[PDB]
């Protein structure tokens, strides 16, 4: 009705609002509401689904994969502002990365031997610093030393 | 774990266990809180920082938000949220109307009318006039909207027999009927469980249909 | 603005957001639900509480907050207050059963997702039952009650998947609700004649108030009708009593089993000595 008998009572924008809200799944702040957005607590004010399940959900976003190809699902626990995500995968949405739906996955059984060899004697060539990819022994000119056993050829790659 | 027992990944000799390959990819931002010991607070909840967290008091979020319970890195995200009273549609205008102190409102609004300078104060005489008229011998303004509704005689909107296997009805029956359907499907689309965008849809046809 | 389009940029936009990965989250989802169903019932033992009672605990605690309190059997209990009574109560119970809480409540949430990805389905089913007596709202919210009682029964371990399971329970709950709902009686107020100023209430008199010969009538002649009906043997008396009078019209379909012959004939017989009796 001409004057808006319950959009001018109640501090509103006496028509817009109102239509908004009423008919449609537009919201205004109750009591509290806390958190966070560009301002605090907006005691009366109104807003978007958009904003609005930017609140009840957060800020959830998905990224699409070929099915191929897979960057970084390892870092199943960072991501920044605009971070690379495989090839052609962006996500400007920052949060962290989070592993969705795997398909491919990595079995590695990790098989144990003991083997033995002969060194320089007087030279110092065993730390236990070394680990894998580590130096051995290093320069004697040169080895040709009695291995002391003999049988059948094998060989492993 | 698949659907068939035929073949289904068993555990071999120990493997360390990594992932290829995403069909997708989240980037929720959210904390991530690792608890490794005693078990913790169920997914959804609201937290900041609350009070018992994770493994039973080592671990407690600071930051606001919604809870997930992961059990397979035995991790919580904590989405950004808190009860935020959020509501839509006419019952959050029947809490407006119930909180509203129009005594403070008149005396907030005579301010608003003297003080500020003209071509503003114009909407506030005009506002005034509604203010006054509900704390003059008028009513409590949270009336304004409905909960129930009065259902008109049923003379005045009749119902008969013309000219045989046709009958003649008020129009406002089935308008009336509109809104004992929409009603009660809202009241067992809240029985049968409810999901948002649903409820809300039929609560807006009901509006609709007062209307 | 008109409510064509937006329960529709509505739907289609958290279908839009989650349009469910045909296998992958469609099942994701069901076995979560699944699993909740289960939590629920073993909570129900561990507890010594209603399966459908936790089942709404869990509700209530997922939608953040809601008056709700709907139940079979019974019809209410304290909301808010008692609530977290029943949270808490699922706090004490140790890691091994807290399990099957946590459980629970991200398989009744999934099932919440699940509908909401399953929305637009109902849109196109109930598309094709636009011009049959209801509205294309009414319509899809009878889809929707349809789909939510599909999702209560889905069994996801028979392979088949929910797109034509729904399918049908919404087909259901919308042919269901068309019967009820749905020449007419025509409206009481149109231009009559000279479309100038006439409603039809206008032209029509008045002749009798009591209607009378109805409830004193109907109570003499259901009570003589049972009478005679009792009279004779239940077998013949029966056939056409509810034959013609309790469904349908069926004479080739008349018999449980026996001849035409012999329905035919005692039927006959029957009323013979019921109208006369030697």
């Amino acid at each position: 009705d001409v004057p808006s008998k319950i959009g001018t009572l109640l501090d509103l924008s006496a028509t817009e609002l109102e239509q908004v809200l009423y008919f449609s799944k537009y919201i205004v702040l109750d009591p509290k509401g806390a958190i966070l957005n560009g301002v605090p607590v907006e005691k009366r004010q109104l807003l978007t689904d958009e904003e609005y399940r930017e609140l009840r959900y957060g800020k959830q976003e998905t990224y699409p994969l070929p099915p191929g190809v897979d960057a970084l699902v390892k870092d199943g626990e960072e991501v920044v502002k605009g971070q690379e995500l495989a090839p052609g995968v962006v996500s400007r949405l920052d949060g962290v990365a989070l592993y969705r739906f795997p398909r491919r996955v990595r079995v590695e059984y990790v098989k144990k031997e003991r083997a033995g060899l002969r060194l320089p004697l007087a030279a110092w060539v065993e730390k236990e610093a070394y680990k894998p990819g580590e130096i051995l022994a290093e320069l004697p000119e040169p080895y040709l030393f009695r291995a002391e056993e003999e049988g059948v050829v094998e060989l492993k790659e | 774990a698949a659907i068939d027992p035929e073949e289904e990944v068993i555990a071999e000799a120990e493997g360390v266990v990594h992932l290829h390959e995403p069909a997708s990819i989240l980037v929720v931002k959210a904390r991530v809180y690792p608890f490794e010991d005693d078990v913790e607070v169920s997914t959804g909840d609201r937290v900041a920082p609350g009070d018992v967290l994770a493994d039973g008091g080592k671990v407690k979020s600071d930051v606001y938000g919604r809870v997930e319970v992961d059990l397979v890195r035995n991790v919580v995200r904590v989405v950004e949220s808190y009860d935020i009273d959020a509501r839509m549609g006419a019952e959050a205008i029947q809490q407006l109307l119930k909180e509203l102190d129009l005594e403070a409102l008149e005396k907030e609004l005579l301010e608003e009318m003297k003080h500020p300078s003209r071509a503003r104060r114009a909407k506030a005489r005009k506002r005034l006039e509604v203010v006054r008229a509900f704390l003059d011998s008028g009513n409590r303004p949270e009336w304004m909207i409905l909960e129930a509704v009065p259902v008109l005689p049923p003379d005045l909107r009749p119902m008969v027999q013309v000219d045989g296997g046709r009958f003649a009805t008020s129009d406002l029956n089935d308008l009336y009927r509109r809104l004992i359907n929409r009603n009660n499907r809202l009241k067992k689309l809240l029985a049968q469980g409810a999901p948002e965008i649903i409820i809300r849809n039929e609560k807006r046809m009901l509006q609709e249909a007062v209307d | 603005k008109i409510s064509t389009s937006d329960p529709v940029r509505q739907y289609l936009h958290e279908i839009g957001q989650v349009p469910l990965l045909t296998l992958e989250e469609e099942v994701e989802l069901a076995r979560k639900v699944e699993e909740g169903m289960e939590a629920i019932k073993k909570l129900s033992e561990i507890t010594g509480l209603d399966p459908d009672l936790i089942r709404e605990v869990v509700r209530a605690k997922i939608l953040g907050s809601a008056r709700v309190r709907h139940i079979p059997g019974l019809k209410e209990t304290l909301d808010p207050k008692t609530v977290e009574e029943i949270d808490q109560k699922l706090k004490s119970l140790p890691k091994e059963h807290k399990r099957y809480l946590h459980i629970a409540r991200e398989g009744e949430a999934a099932r919440q997702h699940l509908i909401e990805a399953n929305l637009r389905l109902v849109v196109s089913i109930a598309k094709k039952y636009t011009g049959r007596g209801l509205s294309f709202l009414d319509l899809i919210q009878e889809g929707n009650q349809g789909l939510i009682r599909a999702v209560e029964k889905f069994e996801y371990k028979r392979r088949f998947k929910f797109s034509t399971y729904a399918t049908w329970w919404i087909r259901q709950a919308i042919n269901r609700a068309i019967a009820d709902q749905a020449q007419e009686p025509v409206s009481l107020e149109t231009p009559i004649g000279d479309e100038k100023d006439s409603f039809y209430g206008d032209f029509i008199p008045d002749e009798h108030l009591p209607s009378p010969v109805d409830a004193a009538t109907q109570s003499l002649l259901s009570e003589e009708l049972e009478k005679a009906l009792s009279k004779l043997s239940e077998r013949e008396a029966m056939v056409l009593k509810l034959r013609k009078g309790l469904i349908d019209g069926e004479e080739v379909g008349a018999f449980f089993g026996v001849t035409r012959e012999r329905i035919r004939q005692i039927e006959n017989k029957a009323l013979r000595k019921l109208k006369y009796h030697e």
